[PDB]
């Protein structure tokens, strides 16, 4: 029970994390860049 | 009248309530069903964009 | 040792989270009087 | 003042990107988390700095 509440959390902060990349870089292109660097940072 | 200083320090304490209450949510429903999880989501991060 | 060595790992994941989650908290309730 | 008013507005805009990095950061390594959140902090204390001026 543990390993799959880690399992869906860790799917539900990958998509929270990749909506908001996402809708930052829409709203603020200019931050783009930085975004997908904070990917390579975190990823 | 309400002075615009007074609602600019209503505004940064309303967005900061805002970012607690998102935080909180997403610490105390990360795990509650993707899809409604996502949409709850996507509506705090408008709420956030807005009050940018 | 195998299923024990399994069984310690992923109860040290376990409530490192719990501690993590309960760490949130406190750094919340103590950072809204900075708000 | 101009030169306050786009620092404030660049300030506000690496506060954004910090939280979004810093909420990854939870996504991912949380045991680290808090080496960001101070430093989040930081600007945000920068930007009561950048008040006090304005008063």
């Amino acid at each position: 029970r543990s390993n799959q509440y880690q399992r869906g959390k860790m799917h539900g902060l990958k998509q929270l994390r990749d909506s908001l990349a996402d809708k930052i870089v829409d709203e603020f292109p200019e931050l783009k860049e930085p975004v997908e660097d904070i990917i390579k940072r975190t990823s | 009248m309400t002075d615009r200083l007074t609602q600019l320090q209503i505004c940064l304490d309303q967005m900061t309530e805002q970012f607690c209450a998102t935080l909180n949510y997403i610490d105390k429903n990360h795990g509650v069903p993707p899809e409604e999880f996502s949409n709850t989501i996507d509506e705090l991060s408008t709420d956030i964009i807005l009050k940018t | 040792h195998v299923l024990i060595d399994l069984l310690n790992w992923f109860r040290t994941t376990n409530m490192n989270v719990n501690n993590c989650i309960w760490a949130l908290k406190s750094s919340l309730n103590s950072m809204t009087n900075a708000k | 003042y101009q030169y306050k008013i786009q620092e404030l507005r660049k300030l506000l805009k690496s506060l954004l990107l910090n939280y979004l990095e810093l909420i990854g950061v939870l996504s991912i390594n949380p045991d680290m988390y808090e080496r960001k959140v101070e430093n989040i902090r930081t600007i945000l204390v920068n930007i009561h700095h950048l008040l006090n001026e304005y008063r």
